[PDB]
RNA sequence: UCGGAGUACAAAAAACCCUCCGAGUGAUUUUAAUCUAGACAAACCAGUCAAAAUAACCAUAACAUCACUUAUUGAUCCAAAAU
């Protein structure tokens, strides 16, 4: 009850009252991104190293909170990193808090979802570790220009 | 399980150029 | 020191476990401490005798 | 024969084409022992070597033993060792062609073990031993501060009692 | 009097790791004034021609014959001034090395 | 070292330990190269780095170190922000 | 169980004839007489050392010694002066709720943690308050309304999941003793006074939102709480439909030490009593 | 031969000096050296003698 | 005070008001960075090497070189610069 010049009543009169700080602004954010109840969340805490393996797991296909083409561009790019059942994995070992692992998770996510919905992507290349495969591939097919029929 | 599921961790490459094509 | 509030379910989400209402029918009692913890206790000696003691 | 990419035992190789009693040149109107397989060597450990041995025989062997299922999906079906087929078989056949080449992971390796294989694709990879470091001193005579993070486990930090 | 400064300590210019020892990398194997042990296989050579391991193994030592660097003058005209059938030989420290570069580890099936 | 004050009867420290060194709580002692400011002109850059870099002590030199200061510098301190806090521990240290 | 009392029974009365300490316990000490003990007693032969006129610890025999040949470098250079706070973590405040140290039922208060003994909060050493860390985030299953002075951002993420409500708050020196120790303060006989600012250093930190300052825009505050959960991967509480909301959200006035109480009031513990001002000068000073 | 202690300051912009030795009989002395705040080979002239 | 050779014949160290050379720097441009394993030497202070990784030059070196190259050097504190 008691109040002072510094209370933070005079000092933000827009907001008085008391449970204007606990509020939800859902029309702030409506789009809803990410729908973390939708992915398969998993822990393994790893000690002997001490570090929470964090897994994130869920299907790219009936995955229907991004577009059809951001979801050919991830099934394109990250196959590498897609099972067999089509669930694509994503993997945090940095630290030792879950808490951290999922955020790094998240991020990822957030990340690979950006680089397929955005269509300025350039596909920029390395050279340090491309020449060699570049000289390994032109070399392959200076022996594959052969010109025979077959089959 | 499958009978083809054992991996059998440690894994041995013998070939002897394995390592120079790696780099 | 308070008496620990009774829980639904134990152990208790900082591990704590209260004893066994009966007590156990072997020929020795390992009292708790006075914060309701096991006295079992580590102990450094000379810097590199390590020991553990069981009060 | 694929010499190098045995998941189980190191001493091992998996057969790929085994094709008997070829008349002369004519490959194809031969009988075929082992139905072709493609090369599926693992994501991690590449450049694998895959061997063509060629036999010349005197007399027509007949063989029911080395003979594989029309299939032929299993690996431990598909386990071979070159010098017990050359022991079983030393007195008729002498190796007169070679052609091997390398091998490593593609796009279609994956496919290879899903659809045919009917297995999950095992990954590897190159990892290297820990660097090595001295015994901890006590009092670490003039080194640098960052002696103590040599022996660190993780950069987080613990507090044991607070 | 008339003999000045001839006092001053030793260098403790030496071998360090002998035959058979075991060692890590960037061990010190042995310090020189002039060429006497030269670098051979997994073996360095700083700027004060001191020799250290640049892997982890065993030492050995052998002799072995000397090419110089065409560059060389020096070592070059002694090489143009010997005689036919004549062939250098040098005292070579060498690593051999122990432990693999690597391990291929499963990770994960996917 | 007044190992017993005049006024209150108790044991002073010496400030140039203080000025010149930093104690860690697991009882290192942390200090800077001598002559890290001195002639850098003449100096290679490899030596310009061993002296710009931190050392530790010995354990004669810490125990003296210790005698010199008083129990108030051996203290755990939580600052904020502070850059040697994950250093003031000791661990994986098999004696 | 205690078989030495049916051992008492035939041994004969205790009594101050027959007293013995632990062996071990007492050292015995020992004098220079004797034949070995004596001729120089332990001292040595001629020198500093057999006459007791050693030189100091730091003296090396008119060598530059060690502690003064390396150079002055700042390390404890303002030591006096840097704020200090005691961690607390998530797990040992668990520890705490789980026996009953600390009731989650009520605000918990720096007051609450030292009655408690859950911390321990010495001001003359530069102590400003508790911090929290997060290194029991993974297993704290606790609804509390923790009041600190400096919070991580993963323990109020954690402390957010279960749907507490986390605020950081700065305490001067004199108000830190007073909430450390209030019935010292109580007996003291001096009206409680007001909580000082904190610094220009520390106004940053406890005007944001992101940190949940107790100077901080109230309308900023779920802006920030969405944007930890989202980043954090878990759905925020629905806090304000909770029974307990009003205990969640209850607050403590910047110029304000105490729960209900107001500066310039004098608390009477032997009446049992509070004496409040009501001239217009003094109300002013405190409420200003 | 006496020579001179000169400190030369970077010509990039930031505030970056190094000292160099020279020789007393020569004229302003301009070099290229590198600059750790800009990481590239910058143009640096003689600013200051500090020492014989 | 510092270095080289003998004393001190073959890992290291090793003294004399012992026998001899030297140093208290010059010339030139390639103006020679950061961070970090592991080591030499060492009472301490100091002195030495150095793999991997980083930004700029060949997209293949950078340890500045020579004068027997080894010695060509001075701690805190305190004073001055522009930090
Ligand atoms: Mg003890
Ligand atoms: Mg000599
Ligand atoms: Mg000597
Ligand atoms: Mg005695
Ligand atoms: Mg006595
Ligand atoms: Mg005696
Ligand atoms: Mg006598
Ligand atoms: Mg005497
Ligand atoms: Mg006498
Ligand atoms: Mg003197
Ligand atoms: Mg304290
Ligand atoms: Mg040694
Ligand atoms: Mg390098």
């Amino acid at each position: 009850e008691f109040q002072s010049i510094y209370s933070l009543d005079k000092l933000y009169p827009e907001s008085r009252g008391s449970d204007t700080a606990w509020r939800l602004p859902d029309d702030a954010k409506q789009a809803n991104d990410i729908p973390v109840d939708r992915l398969t969340i998993s822990y393994c805490r790893s000690s002997g190293k001490v570090n929470s393996k964090a897994e994130v797991r869920f299907h790219l296909a009936s995955a229907d909170w991004i577009a059809e083409p951001v979801r050919l561009k991830l099934a394109v790019k990250h196959k590498n990193r897609i099972n067999r059942s089509g669930e694509l994995i994503l993997t945090s070992e940095c630290s030792r808090y879950q808490f951290r692992n999922l955020a790094d998770c998240l991020q990822k996510l957030r990340d690979m979802i950006a680089e397929a919905s955005q269509p300025a992507k350039e596909p920029s290349r390395e050279d340090a570790e491309l020449r060699r495969s570049r000289i390994e591939n032109m070399n392959r097919e200076r022996l594959r220009k052969k010109r025979i029929s077959s089959a | 399980p499958v009978e083809n599921e054992a991996v059998a961790p440690e894994f041995t490459n013998r070939n002897p150029r394995n390592l120079e094509l790696l780099a | 020191i308070p008496r620990p509030p009774k829980h639904e379910h134990y152990p208790t989400p900082s591990g704590w476990q209260p004893p066994r209402d009966p007590a156990p029918s072997l020929p020795y009692f390992v009292r708790r401490s006075r914060m309701h913890n096991i006295p079992v206790y580590r102990d450094i000696t000379h810097g590199n005798r390590q020991m553990t003691v069981i009060r | 024969t694929n010499l190098d990419g045995h998941l189980l035992e190191p001493d091992a190789e998996y057969v790929h084409w085994l094709v008997t009693n070829i008349p002369g040149n004519r490959v194809t109107e031969g009988q075929e022992t082992c139905p072709y397989l493609p090369p599926f060597p693992a994501r991690g450990s590449g450049f694998h070597r895959f061997a063509f041995l060629l036999f010349k025989q005197d007399k027509r062997i007949d063989f029911s033993g080395d003979t594989r299922p029309s299939p032929c999906y299993q690996l431990a079906q598909r386990t071979f060792h070159t010098f017990d087929f050359y022991k079983k078989h030393q007195d008729a056949m002498t190796p007169a062609g070679l052609a091997f080449f390398q091998c490593r992971w593609d796009d279609s390796v994956t496919r290879v073990f899903h659809q045919l294989l009917d297995m999950r694709e095992p990954v590897f990879e190159f990892v290297r031993p820990p660097p090595y470091h001295p015994k901890q001193k006590r009092f670490p005579h003039r080194q640098p501060l960052r002696y103590l993070d040599r022996y660190r486990d993780s950069h987080e930090p613990t507090y044991g009692i607070y | 009097s008339k003999n000045l400064g001839g006092k001053s300590p030793g260098k403790r210019f030496g071998i360090k790791k002998m035959e058979g020892h075991y060692v890590h990398a960037g061990n010190i194997l042995a310090t020189q004034r002039h060429f006497r042990w030269h670098p051979g296989a997994h073996v360095g050579l700083g700027k004060n021609k001191c020799l250290y391991a640049l892997e982890e193994g065993v030492v050995r030592y052998t002799k072995e014959v000397y090419v110089p660097n065409p560059s060389n003058s020096e070592a070059v005209d002694l090489v143009t001034r010997l005689p036919q059938g004549a062939v250098l030989y040098k005292t070579f420290v060498h690593v051999v090395p122990a432990k693999p570069e690597g391990t291929f580890k499963l990770v994960a099936m996917l | 070292v007044t190992y017993f004050s005049s006024r209150k009867g108790k044991r002073k420290t010496v400030k140039a330990v203080i000025y010149r060194f930093l104690r860690l709580h697991s009882g290192l002692w942390l200090r800077r190269k001598a002559g890290y400011k001195k002639k850098l002109w003449k100096k290679t850059a490899a030596r310009k780095r061993r002296l710009r870099e931190f050392v530790f002590c010995n354990k004669t030199q810490s125990k003296l170190l210790d005698k010199m200061t008083t129990s108030f510098w051996k203290r755990r301190n939580w600052y904020a922000d502070d850059p040697y806090q994950k250093y003031q521990d000791r661990t994986n240290l098999k004696v | 169980g205690p078989r030495a009392l049916d051992l008492l029974r035939a041994l004969p009365r205790v009594s101050l004839a027959n007293l013995k300490p632990n062996p071990g316990s007492r050292k015995p000490e020992r004098r220079p007489r004797g034949r070995r003990r004596g001729r120089k007693c332990g001292r040595g032969h001629k020198g500093e050392r057999q006459r007791g006129t050693r030189p100091r610890l730091g003296f090396e025999g008119g060598q530059t010694p060690f502690y003064l040949r390396i150079p002055k470098y700042g390390f404890n250079e303002g030591h006096s002066f840097r704020h200090q706070y005691q961690p607390l973590s998530l797990n040992r405040l668990q520890y705490l709720i789980d026996l009953g140290r600390v009731d989650p039922t009520q605000p918990i208060d720096l007051t609450q943690l030292v009655n408690g003994r859950g911390v321990t909060i010495q001001p003359s050493k530069r102590d400003y308050g508790v911090q929290l860390v997060e290194e029991g985030a993974d297993t704290f299953k606790a609804k509390v309304n923790i009041e600190v002075q400096m919070a991580s951002e993963l323990a109020i993420a954690a402390i957010e999941k279960n749907g507490g409500v986390v605020t950081t708050a700065f305490y001067d020196p004199r108000s830190l003793e007073i909430l450390c120790k209030p019935v010292p303060f109580f007996l003291r006989g001096q009206p409680i006074p007001k909580r000082m600012l904190p610094p220009e250093a520390l106004v940053p930190y406890y005007t944001d939102a992101k940190n949940r300052g107790y100077l901080a825009d109230p309308a900023r505050f779920p802006e920030a709480r969405l944007e930890l959960a989202r980043k954090y991967g878990y759905v925020l509480p629905d806090i304000t439909k909770d029974e307990l909301f009003k205990m969640l959200s209850t607050r403590k006035d910047p110029r304000q030490i105490f729960f209900g109480l107001a500066p310039g009031w004098v608390v009477n513990m032997a009446d049992k009593k509070i004496l409040k001002p009501t001239d217009e000068n003094l109300l002013k000073y405190y409420s200003s | 031969s006496k020579t001179i202690l000169v400190k030369m300051m970077s010509q990039a912009g930031t505030g970056f000096s190094f000292n160099t030795k020279r020789s007393r009989l020569r004229e302003k002395l301009t070099l290229l050296h590198y600059d750790p705040v800009v990481k590239k080979k910058v143009l640096f002239v003689e600013q200051k003698k500090i020492r014989s």
